């Protein structure tokens, strides 16, 4: 009934490969989707269905699932890649946001 | 998670089912030697009558057991919960525009609620000339997510992963793939489906569907969890195309209400029409891999969900509009093709009636055993010597069909019943021999029928001869002769109301 | 390609009275589609408040929204309302209507084309 967002921080340079983890208590049912949002403006889809890439998002964001676990995986830290990653497990009657996650930089 | 079941003792009932079809085909094989030793051509209306009044009892038997079962569906109500999703598939292979531009807008206009009905719509195509199927699915619907797809393959020699998502994600796809037959395009949606959906509707290119066949499809599929399979009724949108056409509508409604509505009041419906039928997808995933390398017919489908061990039903609350053909020798050829899909498939269950009502065991038993021993009964009559024997085989074989055609206007209510009196004409001239050349298969019909007609002929000659052998000037030969006429001129008047009243209710 | 969503309606309210947000839909139906209005407060993350499928009357509402808040749509005006009383301190967010597709199994395609939010300040 209830996620988490594991990371919740992350402080990395460009072009090193990160990954932030999601759980959700439960996945019968409900599909996990992946979204970056900047400040001031409204967050972007960017995989949709766990694994599947949206159109128009680079060849560099990865989606996977363990089980109930998702992770979304960034191989190179491009300039235009620090914002907000949410993970939204999404399903009838009950939609679920994620929390945190923040890319700075260093 | 579903998995073959078996009965509880499976060697009890598989040992009971096999001796009583044993026990069934020894019993019709003693009275038929027993009637020889009986009675020879001496008495001929005993020798068949026995026979039609056989034939007559399972036809009551069949129509009470169909009757029941259409007062319980209709006096049983449930209202539809609408938590359960329905993908529609279809097949495409060169389809006429206007037949298929109708079966989208019959599919897009289903009184089902739009966010648990997906639409997924195959092609043999791969080429610029079957774009214009891709063309009239993307210009019909327009409104909700279209995905469509070309592709370079089929599944079996990247494009899958393609396929797989628009199917899985959107709600109208369209995929085409290389030419492989109406199986390819099958098997293609029904991988594509996946666990998306839990209910699965097949649908041709051709057939026009009413708004509430799938409302009612899925109603009768969630009243029990046994359930694996159903079925509809199927019309004709031509019943007045060709003379052909209004048989075949007969047929097609006979066939489906008496027997299909028997079969389901022992939940054991022999085969389900491929332009309507819904399946499980939970069933129909375990199934797809073996079905694809069998050595893409809705009989098979139907003998593998009775095989997995869940039971198929039919609902005449579902109904929808196919074709027939209306040229000569093509209602043939289908009626070859599905003799051996018949044959092919009584080989199929012949290994699980045990899974079943004894119901199956019988009509396989029957349908398997009559069709030779009417053929040797009419041989046996023809070959005799007498125009009496073939003069009253034929009025026996017209007296049948006609209570037979009285039976059906009396449950259906409508007096159109009687005029399936031809199919007996239309039956023993060309199904016999369509069915024995499917038989020793497993124009090319054109040489089953010449032989069939050479072989009466010449029967009917060496019956003429024999008879013209003794004089008929003896007074023993006299009352012969009036019979024969009364009988004869008795049986042109009957032929002549039947076309009589076929072109008065054709023309009008 | 054109689709678009522009909602409005947000601005400052006393606490306990009404708004009425609506989010205008362009290029596309929202019959066909799926609608969702997010809550994101301030300083914090995005949040679910409710979800309409129109055409064939499907609601979905938070538990702490439900009991305060309905959710409608209008084809002929192609717009999604969301009406709120009786509304608390813990209301004063920016509001987002987001389109999506369908959920069929465990596919579902994601929330795309959102739309620039309103502001809401329900306070004295």
């Amino acid at each position: 009934i209830q996620m988490t967002q594991s990371p919740s921080s992350l402080s990395a340079s460009v072009g090193d490969r990160v990954t932030i983890t999601c759980r959700a208590s439960q996945s019968v049912s409900s599909a996990v989707a992946w979204y970056q949002q900047k400040p001031g403006k409204a967050p972007k889809l960017l995989i949709y269905s766990a694994s599947s890439l949206y159109s128009g998002v680079p060849s560099r964001f990865s989606g996977s699932r363990s089980g109930t676990d998702f992770t979304l995986t960034i191989s190179s830290l491009q300039p235009e890649d620090f914002a907000t990653y949410y993970c939204q497990q999404s399903s009838s009657s009950l939609i679920t946001f994620g929390q945190g996650t923040k890319v700075e930089i260093k | 998670i579903p998995k073959d079941l078996e009965p509880k003792h499976p060697t009890l009932w598989r040992i009971i089912y096999y001796s009583f079809g044993v026990v069934l085909l020894a019993t019709i094989t003693a009275a038929y030697v027993a009637e020889f030793q009986v009675l020879k051509h001496e008495a001929i209306l005993f020798s068949l009558g026995l026979y039609g009044l056989a034939m007559l009892l399972h036809l009551m038997m069949q129509s009470l057991f169909a009757f029941l079962e259409i007062r319980r569906v209709n006096k049983s109500e449930l209202p539809c919960s609408f938590k359960k999703t329905v993908a529609l598939t279809i097949a495409g292979y060169q389809e006429n525009p206007e037949y298929l531009i109708k079966c989208l807008e019959s599919c897009k206009y289903v009184k089902y609620p739009k966010d648990k009905l997906k639409i997924i719509l195959v092609i043999d195509g791969n080429t610029e000339d079957d774009a214009y199927m891709m063309e009239m699915f993307k210009d019909v619907f327009h409104g909700e997510d279209v995905g469509t797809y070309v592709w370079k393959g089929n599944y079996h020699t990247e494009g899958i992963n393609m396929v797989e998502e628009l199917v899985r994600n959107k709600r109208c796809v369209c995929i085409m793939q290389q030419w492989g037959g109406k199986r390819e395009v099958m098997y293609t949606a029904f991988q594509a489906i996946g666990t998306s959906v839990d209910y699965v509707q097949v649908c041709d290119s051709d057939t026009k569907l009413d708004e509430l066949a799938t409302v009612e499809m899925v109603k009768v599929l969630e009243s029990n969890d046994m359930y694996g399979a159903v079925g509809g009724d199927v019309r004709i949108l031509n019943p007045y195309d060709s003379f052909i056409s209004f048989m075949s509508s007969l047929r097609y409604w006979m066939a489906f209400n008496v027997e299909r509505a028997c079969q389901s009041y022992f939940d054991c419906v022999s085969c389900i029409s491929g332009p309507l039928g819904m399946y499980r997808n939970n069933i129909l995933q375990v199934f797809l891999e073996a079905w694809y390398r069998q050595k893409g017919d809705d009989r098979h489908l139907t003998n593998r969900v009775l095989s997995m061990g869940y039971r198929t039903k039919y609902t005449h609350k579902s109904r929808a509009f196919s074709e027939t053909p209306s040229l000569y020798l093509r209602w043939l050829n289908q009626q070859t093709r599905w003799t051996k899909s018949y044959f092919r498939e009584w080989l199929y269950n012949a290994q699980w009636w045990h899974k079943h009502h004894i119901w199956m065991t019988y009509e396989s038993v029957v349908s398997f055993i009559f069709p030779f021993f009417i053929t040797a009964t009419v041989i046996r009559l023809i070959y005799a010597g007498t125009i009496w024997n073939v003069v009253w085989l034929l009025l026996c074989i017209q007296i049948m069909s006609l209570f037979k055609s009285i039976y059906a206007c009396w449950l259906r209510g409508n007096f159109i019943m009687l005029l399936m009196s031809l199919y007996s004409m239309l039956y023993m001239t060309g199904l016999l021999p369509s069915k024995y050349f499917a038989l020793l298969t497993l124009y090319m019909p054109i040489l089953p029928l010449s032989i069939w007609a050479a072989v009466l002929c010449g029967g009917v000659g060496y019956s003429i001869y024999m008879d013209c052998q003794n004089d008929w000037s003896t007074p023993e030969k006299q009352k012969e002769m009036y019979h024969l006429l009364y009988g004869c001129v008795g049986y042109v008047m009957y032929w002549v109301i039947m076309a009589v009243m076929y072109w008065v209710w054709v023309k009008r | 390609s054109e689709v678009q969503l522009v909602e409005s309606g947000g601005g400052l309210v006393q606490p306990g009275g009404s708004l009425r947000l609506s989010c205008a839909a362009s290029g596309f139906n929202v019959s066909s589609y799926y609608i969702h209005w997010v809550r994101q407060a301030p300083g914090k993350g995005l949040e679910w408040v409710a979800s309409i499928s129109s055409s064939s009357g499907s609601t979905s509402y938070a538990d702490s929204v439900k009991g305060r808040f309905t959710i409608s749509a209008d084809t002929s005006k192609n717009t999604a309302y969301l009406q709120m009383n009786s509304l608390r301190a813990e209301d004063t967010a920016v509001y987002y209507c987001a389109r999506s597709g369908y959920y069929w199994g465990p596919y579902f395609g994601g929330f795309d084309y959102w739309g620039q939010g309103t502001l809401v300040t329900v306070s004295s």
